């Protein structure tokens, strides 16, 4: 079956001009249109443009004529986006889509995994983990972490039954916090922007 | 032109919903350039209805669309518990696609939440911190009152929650000092 | 530097029969040839200027449809001519310097002074005419131009080519004829509207005086007479008087007694009037070329377009076309016409099948799907 | 090639050939022709109605285009009046006050990028302007010259083909005059490119041939009358 | 990073390569420039990632062809019926967004191809009052690119390598010093490694 | 045509140097088709100066060029120790890339060479060999002379060294028989 994949999530500051990519396989990539969709948190979808991998006849939306450009590498069947002069108005989710054999050239047949680009200025503050009469279950608490994409695991993911994770709660001071419990143990937290894994035991 | 859609709609289990969306344009060659997309909270969007006269492969037959002038309607029969997601209309007659404001589909049904308390660890007390966490779950409504007893007692909490297991949960983090934590607590919960 | 030293006065003199030149470089003998080009009208009122330095006042003279330069100064003071339209380093400007040997002709963005002149110090002038010039495009160097003697010059700028005519004839503007010879033809491709002469002086500036004649050319028609040796000895200005018009019509210098019917007179228009409807709404043209999917061949759809300002210039920015054959109309001369109703028939056919979309064609698509009268 | 053939070009001579070189947009290659109108014609480059030469033009997307934006090519979009044939305008004035923002900048740039398909790709244009006339020829083709013979042979003087006799002329051709022309618009004298002598061009001998014959039922012998021609000719 | 240069004889059709990064191999010109020992750079030709409109130098029209790989963005060159004067450091260069299409914006690493027919004689190592520094000696080896290391590269500071000296018999000799120990010598053309201790 | 460049130049620390470049052709379209490249000895070349009217990215502002007819010049200021590299001017007016004759940049400044002698090893004596190695290094000037004493004494030597520590080095290998070596040596080094 046809598959599609993107790059990992990234968090940059205004003015770094990050670059994202998308790789597909299982079909003739040079004969199917591919594009990207902008989705801001709490609002509707926005369309930037599409590109034909055979010849890059890029068509951009009137609202995205001078804010971002779309490119694709025909030698490896990989698309490439380039944001010029990143600002605070680019903190939206980017979903890619393809043409497919369902509708016309503009109809979005399939979708990708999505890449989150969160604009911040906290210089990627490091996370911190803290553990927790009623025994019964154990849990851990992650506090003092600015980046949102932070996940919590138990025993390097060896225990899955009885494990539950609650959504993060943003405090008024500007820091997030989430709770993860396990039905009864070392709780492992992985920080993607900093590639730092913190181990904690209850 | 811009597509118009209701921001929030109300439904029920086993009932039907007709999502409305206006502002659709047309060009030479046809006027059926209408498609619908579904995006679950925290998941990638999926194509459910395109070319309403036809249906995609793998999409259940309970999804159907229709056209009436410049207004389109998305008819979904048999709203299940896992049908709570956002829907968007798309028009691509002028070679440019546009999306509506988003329709959050909610369903009602038959629902005593579970209240637990967890004291902070010694690592926080040694760092002059005291985080009192009150965990609330097993409640159907998307709203719940969170408080503490000292007389009723920074503190932040999230009212909504993701649909991980077709249920809703809540959590709060009362940040205080270890002296104030040892000076006394009981979590005060009120349900609708 | 830029100092206003040269002063100039104006006077008028009658140019009886001066300004004739060969229109083409062809040898003709014992034949009367009629030509139509920029010539100097006979018995015109040319301006006689008098430049003198006593030791602002000399503005640039216009260059409307060429000019005729003549001077009888037998002391080598006139050493070139300036040509330009603004003369403030905004556009290109032609600068000619007629020195003793190996004259220089270069067009650049010169910053001309109010009163340009050459300061001979012997040593050549240090170019006090222009302040600076770096973005130059053309340069030309050749033999000097005409190194009491009377010198005549004719400068024309037609289709970018700058033509120069000159011929020296010793005199005792006297009567007679003296045809000018084509000397230099160089391309410039610049707009020339104003021109000014250059006075040469030695530097404590040495006083001196100079006089020259200036005549503006006009599109005329002459009847040239070639003798047995192949030289122009007489000419007739067909637009001077009706007698000359009869001479040009009969192609003879001797008109016998009688009545002759010349060209008919016509009242020329004074202004142009344009009358178009007061509609100002844009056209729905941005609804067919940007369509997502056209219809089939057997079900080709058309869109009635009316009550609009059809600006076809916005169609060229979309994409080129393999076939842009316009029958009866021109693709470029299309925004200056009106139409009753324009219908845009949109349909998609096969690539190799694009041969029958034309009047009088036949085939599977023409005879069965879509036919044009 | 206006007025000339693309293949029959190495056998003619020219006075001064000028090669105009400029790059325009792909879809904008429509006004490079006599009598055309448009933006590039009326504001950038105009050809005269009597143009003679080959307007050579080909695609140059692989050379004059860059993905990051090749903005070194400009084009004049606004001008006070229409441009005359073979005219250049490099002024950077604003077509108000000293700066733009309200009047606009007339020197716009092309967005030459390989992403843009045909129509927006750069196209190199080489206008080989030719002027073949009575002027002295300075440039010719690779054809070799033959020996000169005088007193009925075919001649070829700077591309001027014909048939006639050549005789020492007593004319007074000027240094800038190369060809002669009679009343009948034909060439009666020509200057040789190698030697500066002038030779008259006179057609070979000819005349009417009137046959004098009796009735066929009487005899078959006929007489020939070369009218206008002497017996010694 | 580039592939090594193996000693080949004229007529074996060797191949060189270069690895670049930091661009898209879609519409940027790319070529190869050689440099013979004792002379400057010599431009051979360039190739386009799409339609390969190759333009070779007049002195390189029928001497070398470009066979760069587009799928892996790794350039390659192909030869046929080589000569002895083909020994040169081949540099891979690309167009770049700095200048025009013919301008070279970036350059590769460069590999010095060596051509000889001395049968690739094996090397030899021999040992040597300052103690304080020690050293080793390498003699009886024809190929020039021979490197010497100490303790398999464990010591980097205070280590110096002197250029080889051409002997009258065609061989070479190299000396190395180290601040104070086993000296390791690697011979790439013969794939022979000899260890020696002072 | 071939570009002509000086084979070797002699600069100074803190001073400037101007590398000439003649033989540059031009075609219709411009005459500024002049570019310079910086290639360190034994390293990868890097683009340093192109389109002298402009300034490349990453290149320090102490590099500039000029044009005068068919002759160009490369103005380099602030000569340092790491500036010792090869420079070549390029011309690409006729769609053909040409390079100069090569330029070597040398700088002057304030500079005792290290002289060491090592006797032959036992492995060489067992092989009926006796190699006397005299090492010379740590000398800035390019003047050095190697000699031995037996009465004055095959022998080869190389004066230039490799650019690794910004210092020159020379070595000589005197090959003699062990019988003649044991029958008697000293190294004589002449330096400024």
């Amino acid at each position: 079956q046809m598959q599609l994949v993107q790059s990992g999530a990234e968090v940059k500051k205004p003015g770094e001009s990050l670059k994202i990519s998308c790789k597909g396989s299982g079909y003739t990539f040079s004969y199917y249109w591919i594009g990207w969709v902008r989705q801001m948190p709490g609002k509707g979808l926005e369309w930037m443009g599409i590109i034909y991998p055979g010849d890059s006849d890029t068509r951009y939306s009137p609202s995205f004529q001078g804010q971002v450009t779309i490119s694709a590498d025909k030698s490896i069947s990989t698309a490439y986006l380039h944001w010029s002069s990143l600002k605070a108005s680019d903190t939206a989710m980017y979903y890619c889509a393809r043409q497919g054999d369902l509708g016309d050239w503009i109809l979005l047949g399939y979708w990708g995994q999505g890449t989150l680009v969160t604009v911040s200025s906290a210089s990627t503050k490091g996370p911190s983990v803290f553990p927790l009469k009623s025994t019964a279950a154990l849990g851990c608490l992650v506090k003092d972490y600015f980046p949102e994409p932070v996940t919590v695991s138990w025993n390097s993911g060896a225990l899955t039954s009885g494990v539950h994770t609650f959504p993060a709660v943003l405090q008024s001071s500007g820091l997030y916090s989430l709770s993860s419990v396990v039905t009864v143990y070392i709780c492992n937290v992985n920080h993607k922007p900093s590639n730092t894994k913190v181990d904690k035991k209850v | 032109s811009a597509l118009t859609q209701p921001r929030s709609v109300s439904g029920s289990l086993g009932q039907s919903v007709t999502i409305s969306c206006t502002g659709i344009s047309s060009d030479v060659g046809g006027d059926n350039y209408v498609s619908w997309y579904q995006q679950h909270p925290g998941k990638a969007p999926k194509l459910m209805i395109y070319d309403v006269s036809k249906r995609p492969s793998g999409v259940p037959d309970r999804f159907s669309g229709s056209k009436s002038g410049n207004t389109a309607s998305l008819t979904i029969s048999g709203l299940q518990a896992d049908d709570e997601a956002d829907y968007y209309c798309c028009s691509y007659a002028l070679s440019r696609v546009v999306f509506g404001g988003g329709t959050m589909l909610t369903v009602l049904g038959q629902p005593a939440p579970s209240v637990t308390l967890f004291p902070p660890s010694s690592e926080e007390l040694q760092a002059n911190k005291a985080t009192l966490v009150c965990l609330i779950s097993d409640f159907y409504p998307g709203a719940v009152t969170v408080a503490w007893k000292a007389s009723p007692v920074g503190v932040e909490t999230t009212t909504p929650s993701k649909q991980s297991n077709n249920k809703y949960a809540a959590s709060s983090y009362l940040s205080l000092t270890p002296e104030q934590w040892k000076s006394h607590y009981s979590c005060q919960v009120t349900h609708e | 530097q830029c100092v206003n030293l040269i002063t100039r006065t104006q006077s008028y003199t009658n140019s009886f029969t001066r300004g004739v030149y060969y229109p083409d470089k062809v040898f003709r003998s014992s034949v009367l040839h009629s030509t139509q080009d920029l010539f100097l009208p006979f018995f015109s009122n040319v301006t006689w200027f008098h430049a003198i330095h006593v030791s602002f006042d000399n503005p640039a003279l216009p260059f409307n449809d060429g000019v005729y330069f003549a001077s009888t100064e037998k002391s080598n003071i006139i050493r070139g001519w300036i040509f330009g339209t603004t003369l403030d380093s905004k556009t290109q400007s032609l600068l000619i310097v007629n020195n003793a040997t190996n004259v220089v002709i270069k067009v650049c963005e010169f910053q001309f002074c109010n009163d340009p002149f050459l300061d001979v110090y012997w040593m050549e002038s240090e170019f006090r005419v222009y302040s600076s010039a770096n973005n130059c495009t053309f340069e030309y160097v050749s033999q000097p131009f005409l190194m009491k003697n009377l010198r005549e010059f004719v400068f024309k700028n037609i289709d970018g080519y700058f033509k120069i005519y000159s011929k020296h004839t010793p005199i005792n503007l006297p009567q007679g004829f003296s045809a000018l010879e084509p000397l230099v033809d160089l391309p410039i491709g610049i707009n020339i509207t104003r021109f000014q002469t250059l006075l040469a002086l030695h530097r404590g500036w040495t006083a001196g005086a100079a006089a020259y004649y200036v005549g503006y050319l006009q599109p005329r028609t002459f009847l040239l007479k070639y003798n047995e040796n192949g030289t122009i000895t007489d000419a007739v200005d067909c637009a001077l008087d009706p007698l000359s018009e009869t001479k040009c019509t009969l192609k003879s210098f001797t008109v016998e007694k009688g009545i002759y019917q010349t060209s008919n007179f016509r009242v020329q228009p004074t202004e142009s009037i344009v009358r178009f409807p007061n509609i100002t709404n844009l056209c729905p043209f941005h609804e067919v070329f940007n369509a997502t999917t056209f219809a089939s061949v057997y079900a080709w759809n058309r869109k009635r377009i009316s009550n609009c300002v059809a600006d076809y210039s916005v169609i060229y920015n979309f994409a080129p076309f393999f076939a842009f054959k316009c029958y009866g109309v021109s693709p470029t001369k299309l925004n200056d016409l009106c139409f009753t109703n324009v219908y845009a028939d949109s349909f998609v056919i096969r690539g190799n099948e694009v041969s029958q979309i034309a009047p009088g064609q036949t085939g599977n698509i023409a005879d069965y799907n879509y036919k044009l009268p | 090639c206006y007025g000339v053939s693309p293949t029959k070009l190495n056998d003619l001579c020219f006075t001064n050939v000028y090669a105009d070189s400029f790059v325009i947009r792909g879809n904008e290659v429509s006004q490079i022709a006599p009598g055309q109108t448009g933006n590039i014609a009326d504001y950038n480059y105009k050809l005269p109605d009597d143009f003679t030469g080959c307007v050579i033009a080909w695609n140059s997307n692989k050379l004059d285009s860059k993905p990051s934006g090749n903005y070194n090519y400009l084009y004049r979009l606004f001008r006070k009046s229409k441009l005359k044939p073979f005219e250049r305008d490099i002024s950077t004035e604003i077509y108000c006050n000293g700066v733009a923002g309200p009047c606009y900048s007339p020197l716009q740039s092309y967005g030459f990028r390989p992403t843009y398909g045909v129509g927006h790709q750069p196209y190199r244009v080489v206008v080989l302007s030719f002027e073949l006339l009575h002027a002295p020829a300075t440039v010719c083709g690779p054809k070799k010259s033959t020996n000169l013979v005088k007193n009925c042979v075919n001649f070829n003087f700077n591309g001027l083909t014909g048939t006639g006799v050549l005789t020492e002329s007593n004319k007074k051709f000027l240094p800038f005059q190369q060809f002669g022309r009679d009343i009948a618009d034909t060439t009666d004298a020509v200057r040789d490119p190698q030697t500066l002598e002038i030779l008259d061009i006179t057609p070979c001998s000819f005349g009417g041939v009137s046959v004098i014959t009796p009735g066929t039922n009487t005899s078959n012998q006929v007489a020939v009358l070369y009218q206008g021609v002497n017996c010694t000719e």
